[PDB]
C-alpha cells in the first residue's frame, strides 16, 4: 500500500522558520509529485503548492510564493516544505498528498499523509491547571485550563471509565492559552460510593496530572 | 482563481437514507488532456482527508459502492445511496484543473435523529481555582439534537455578554447527539461580589427555556 509519513508537531514563536517533511513508500517517489495542503482551526482545506519529484518543477499559491520553498530528496524518497517568517495564522495542520508528476495530467491527490500540527504563537509551552467540576443522573468533570500548545488527552480512571465521557474541543483564550473541559454523566448513587479521577496528559510540556473529583 | 461553491453546507440525513451534495465551479473544469479534474474528499472526525471520487465519476479503489458522482463541466453531484454513521464528516470538492487548486467550503454530513432536549448542569468554580485569582463557571448541555442551542448567562439577573466561550462536541457516533459547554470567566474579585449564577438554555426540544443556577 502507498503510505506518506510526515514529521512530528512543531511549536514556534512568530517569525520563526520551519522545515516539515513527508516520506513516501509503496511507490516510485520520483514518478510523481507532492502537493501540500493545510487546514487552520475551524476552517476548510487550503492548497499551498506542488513540487515534481521527477523534474523538480514547483508552483505555489500566490500568498505563499515568497515564504515557502519546496524541495525533494530522491535518495530518501522524502519531500520537504520550508516555511519562513511564520505568522500566528499559519497555525494549522499541514498535509502532503501524492500528486501529478508533470502537467500532462490534472491533480491526483490520491494518498495523504497523517498531517503535521504546526502551532505559531507568542505563548510559551505550559502544562495545564486541572480543576474539578464537582457534582438520578449527575454530571462531573475536570476543567483543563491555561495550557499551550494543543493537544491534551483526558482519560477517566485510567481508561476504565469511557461510557458517557465527553471531552470538548479546546478554545483559545484571549491570553493565548487553551482551555477545555472533560465531563462524564454518572448515577447520583455512585457519587458517595466510587472514585472519579481524571487523567490529563499534555505531551508538548511532558506533564501529566491526575485529579480526584469529589462531591 | 476558480471559485468552488458547495450546497448545502450542513446536510442532516436520516440513517440509511440517500444524500446528495452539490458543487459548482466558476469555470468549466475540462483540462488539456480531455478529462475533468473534480475530486471529492471525505474528512472524518480527527482524520486526514481521503479521496472518494476523482475525475467527477471515478471511485477510488478502496471506496464503498454507495458513493458515486456525476456532473457537467461546471455543476457536480456526489451521491451517497444510503448514509451510514461512518459517513459522518466533512466532504470537500476540489478542482484540480487550474492551479492554484481550490476547494469548496465543505459540506458537513450528520445523522438526523429525533429531537432530544439537553440535560443541563451548572458547575461553580472550585475552591482551588479561586485561590489563584480566577473564577470559571461552567454550564453543560448534554446529549441533545439538533445542534442549535442558545446559552445565556445571568449574574444576579444581569445578562452577561462577551465574557463566555462555547465548545461543542462532534456528533456522537452511537446516539447521534451533541454536547456543549459554556464557560463564563470572571476575576475572583468580580465573582465574589455577586450571589446567583445561572445559565439559561433554549433549544427546540424544550417547550420553555431551562435555567440551572446556584447561590454563592
Amino acid at each position: 500500500e502507498v503510505q506518506l509519513v510526515q514529521s512530528g508537531p512543531e511549536v514556534k514563536k512568530p517569525g520563526a522558520s520551519i522545515k516539515v517533511s513527508c516520506r513516501a513508500s509503496g511507490y516510485t517517489f520520483s514518478n510523481y509529485g507532492i502537493t501540500w495542503v493545510r487546514q487552520a482551526p475551524g476552517q476548510g482545506l487550503e492548497w499551498m503548492g506542488w513540487i515534481s519529484a521527477y523534474n523538480g518543477h514547483t508552483n505555489s499559491a500566490q500568498k505563499f510564493q515568497g515564504r515557502v520553498t519546496m524541495t525533494t530528496d530522491t535518495s530518501t524518497s522524502t519531500a520537504y516544505m520550508e516555511v519562513r517568517s511564520l505568522r500566528s495564522d499559519d497555525t494549522a495542520v499541514y498535509y502532503c498528498a501524492r500528486d501529478r508528476r508533470d502537467l500532462l495530467t490534472g491533480s491526483l491527490g490520491d494518498y495523504w499523509g497523517q498531517g503535521t500540527l504546526v502551532t505559531v504563537s507568542s505563548a510559551s509551552t505550559k502544562g495545564p491547571s486541572v480543576f474539578p467540576l464537582a457534582p438520578g443522573t449527575a454530571a462531573l468533570g475536570c476543567l483543563v485550563k491555561d495550557y499551550f500548545p494543543e493537544p491534551v488527552t483526558v482519560s477517566w480512571n485510567s481508561g476504565a471509565l469511557t461510557s458517557g465521557v465527553h471531552t470538548f474541543p479546546a478554545v483559545l483564550q484571549s491570553s493565548g492559552l487553551y482551555s477545555l473541559s472533560s465531563v462524564v454523566t454518572v448515577p447520583s448513587s455512585s457519587l458517595g460510593t466510587q472514585t472519579y479521577i481524571c487523567n490529563v496528559n499534555h505531551k508538548p510540556s511532558n506533564t501529566k496530572v491526575d485529579k480526584r473529583v469529589e462531591p | 482563481d476558480i471559485v468552488m461553491t458547495q450546497s448545502p453546507l450542513s446536510l442532516p440525513v436520516t440513517l440509511g437514507q440517500p444524500a446528495s451534495i452539490s458543487c459548482r465551479s466558476s469555470r468549466g473544469l475540462l483540462y488539456i488532456d480531455g478529462n475533468t479534474y473534480l475530486n471529492w474528499f471525505q474528512q472524518r472526525p480527527g482524520q486526514s482527508p481521503r479521496r472518494l471520487i476523482h475525475n467527477v465519476s471515478n471511485r477510488d479503489s478502496g471506496v464503498p459502492d454507495r458513493f458515486s458522482g456525476s456532473g457537467s463541466r461546471t455543476d457536480f453531484t456526489l451521491k451517497i445511496s444510503r448514509v451510514e454513521a461512518e459517513d459522518v464528516g466533512v466532504y470537500y470538492c476540489m478542482q484540480g484543473t487550474y492551479w492554484p487548486f481550490t476547494f469548496g467550503q465543505g459540506t458537513k454530513v450528520e445523522i438526523k435523529r429525533t429531537v432530544a432536549a439537553p440535560s443541563v448542569f451548572i458547575f461553580p468554580p472550585s475552591d482551588e481555582q479561586l485561590k489563584s485569582g480566577t473564577a470559571s463557571v461552567v454550564c453543560l448541555l448534554n446529549n441533545f439534537y439538533p445542534r442549535e442551542a442558545k446559552v445565556q448567562w445571568k449574574v444576579d439577573n444581569a445578562l452577561q455578554s462577551g465574557n463566555s466561550q462555547e465548545s461543542v462536541t462532534e456528533q456522537d457516533s452511537k446516539d447521534s447527539t451533541y454536547s456543549l459547554s459554556s464557560t463564563l470567566t470572571l476575576s475572583k474579585a468580580d465573582y465574589e461580589k455577586h450571589k446567583v449564577y445561572a445559565c439559561e438554555v433554549t433549544h427546540q426540544g424544550l417547550s420553555s427555556p431551562v435555567t440551572k443556577s446556584f447561590n454563592r
